[PDB]
């Protein structure tokens, strides 16, 4: 087979390489005095979800993908 | 593959409740002919079957666009390991011999 | 025969390593902890980083599920193998987990009884 | 979302995925008595079919 | 009713006419009221078919023709005695369809 020729845009199908933090805490927060949690987090119906996994609500809808859920605030 | 290792343990112990079973050569086929309805894609089948061959432990005899598997001593040895259980759960054809 | 928590430690990361398991990481670690499917924690010689030991510590709280500290864990856990399928890239662990049921189905052990006398005290 | 959209589009009258049953060819591919097969397989394979010639 | 009828089927005149004279000295050896063999028109199947991979050359085809023969045995008598008939080493090839009414 021939070359297609891709030369104008990206030649890239590669996926997306991100760098970030060893200790990334976005379901927790920690330098808070306290025992417990003031549940900012929502509250997820699905069985699918403990205390590790939780959804953080942009102020656009709410987002989701594991259950296809709406908790709407906007 | 985006695929759970789990998943592809039941692949493993389904296919060790026998000894070789046969693929159909086809990627857009949603399910297995003879896992229907368990959550088993085609193309990751023959991603398995691809995988072994890579690593040497099997092979095929593809006849009529239809995958053949294999498995020898060594490759059974592994899918008894990978599986981190007994030797114990020997195919069952030889208990309906 | 008589068999102690510190040989019961290598008994656990087996049964462990048996149904895989051993979550690692940061994410998703107290999945199993909010149901109370893990019976049994392992801790370390020591800590590494203060965060990861007080947010441990503030888990086993927010479940009241003690935890049980032992000497050399490291060589217990690597004697049953964390290769991930043959030499290709390296193992790294700090808090061994056995989550999801202390004791086989079809293989229990003695072992089971010291281990949770240990474990609920 | 692509598990839940898999296979969306059936495909039924098309014989893209019903071609000839022995390997990755088309053009030719006849129907009678539900053969699915070319021209090329059938000829070859013809003597196991139990069709003869004697016309 | 205990009128059982076979619809044997096979590729063969020879090896059709061996099978039902074995299945009616069968029924003959026992003491079976039967009718005569019935022979159903013989499907003739036509398949002409290209040569050429390619299309080239003269306008060339072979007619493969399949030549299907049927005969139907129907006796009075429970089917248990024509199974008991029955195991007799049927030959190849002569497929039987079994019809109770």
């Amino acid at each position: 087979k021939k070359r297609k020729k891709k030369s104008y845009t990206t030649p890239k199908k590669n996926k997306h390489k991100r760098k970030k933090v060893k200790l990334a805490v976005l379901k927790y927060y920690k330098v808070d005095e306290n025992g417990k949690i003031s549940r900012l987090r929502r509250e997820c119906p699905s069985d699918e979800c403990g205390a590790g996994v939780f959804m953080a609500s942009h102020f656009d809808r709410h987002y989701c993908g594991k259950c296809c859920l709406t908790y709407c605030f906007n | 593959m985006l695929m759970p290792k789990k998943n592809r343990i039941a692949i493993y112990e389904l296919l060790f409740k026998e000894g070789v079973m046969v693929a159909k050569k086809d990627v857009h086929m949603p399910k297995h002919p003879e896992l229907a309805d368990k959550n088993v894609p085609n193309l990751h089948v023959m991603k398995a079957m691809q995988s072994l061959k890579s690593r040497g432990y099997v092979k095929e005899q593809f006849a009529w666009r239809h995958f053949y598997w294999y498995l020898t001593n060594e490759g059974i040895q592994y899918l008894r390991d990978y599986l981190h259980l007994p030797p114990e759960i020997v195919p069952a054809t030889l208990r309906r011999s | 025969g008589v068999m102690d928590v510190n040989t019961a430690l290598q008994e656990v990361l087996k049964t462990a390593l048996i149904h895989d398991g051993l979550a690692r990481g940061i994410r998703e670690a107290a999945k199993a902890l909010d149901k109370r499917q893990a019976h049994l924690c392992v801790l370390a010689s020591n800590c590494d980083e203060p965060m990861y030991v007080k947010l441990v510590e503030a888990l086993c709280a927010e479940h009241q599920i003690n935890l049980i500290k032992v000497d050399d864990n490291k060589k217990l856990g690597e004697w049953v193998g964390l290769c991930k399928i043959d030499r290709e890239g390296k193992p790294r662990k700090v808090v061994g987990c056995s989550c999801v049921v202390v004791k086989d189905y079809g293989k229990e052990s003695q072992a089971k009884d010291v281990i949770e006398e240990y474990f609920k005290c | 979302g692509h598990q839940q959209l898999y296979w969306s589009h059936p495909r039924k009258f098309g014989q893209g995925s019903r071609s000839c049953r022995v390997c990755s060819n088309r053009h030719g591919l006849i129907r009678k008595y539900g053969l699915n097969m070319c021209r090329q397989c059938f000829r070859q394979y013809a003597k196991d079919i139990g069709f003869i010639k004697l016309d | 009713i205990h009128r059982i009828r076979i619809t044997l089927t096979s590729r063969n005149v020879k090896s059709l006419e061996k099978v039902c004279a074995d299945l009616i000295r069968g029924a003959k050896e026992k003491n079976l009221k039967v009718k005569g063999p019935v022979r159903m028109p013989t499907k003739t199947l036509r398949i002409t078919t290209r040569k050429t991979p390619c299309g080239e050359g003269s306008k060339t085809w072979d007619r493969f023709q399949m030549r299907i023969h049927k005969r139907l045995i129907d006796l009075h008598s429970p089917s248990e005695i024509v199974k008991q008939i029955t195991s007799i080493s049927i030959e190849p090839g002569v497929e039987v369809e079994v019809t109770i009414a």
